[PDB]
């Protein structure tokens, strides 16, 4: 391909409770990430034969 | 309204999928970093929004 | 080469004769058929680097 992911998520928090009491519940969420390549980059030279051999 | 039946309605349907796909990498570069914030790309940007609103009203959504 | 030959040749003709009458004579007749390739048929598709890559 030419783009990549990765993920995201949330964190929790922390309760207390005596006896007789329930559990309470919590909800995280999510997201995404994305990258993408397009450019190139190069180099180059040229020589001739001739002064190759030479 | 928008309509499936003929070659005339399938062509608007096509061009409608293409103008939406060229905006939808965008908005997610928009918020998930500041890399690609320069104000020369949200000139792209706006250019791709405003061919979007085109091809809705041509395509009579 | 780029041609090929094929004869073609006629056939004769049946008359009649009484006596003191000579005999007429006649000539079959020929030609030739030639064929000729000149043209080529192709199909050709081209990619790029670039592209390959992802």
């Amino acid at each position: 391909s030419n783009q990549a992911r990765i993920d995201r998520m949330n964190t929790v928090t922390i309760k207390g409770r005596t006896p007789g009491q329930k559990l309470d519940r919590e909800s995280v969420k999510n997201d995404k990430l994305v990258i993408t390549v397009d450019t190139v980059t190069y180099a180059s030279t040229v020589m001739d034969w001739q002064d190759d051999w030479t | 309204a928008i309509t499936t039946g003929t070659t005339e309605a399938q062509a608007l349907n096509m061009t409608m999928r293409d103008a939406v796909l060229k905006v939808a990498p965008g908005v997610q570069q928009l918020v998930q970093n500041s890399s690609q914030l320069t104000a020369a790309e949200i000139a792209i940007i706006q250019t791709n929004i405003t061919a979007l609103k085109a091809a809705f009203t041509a395509a009579g959504a």
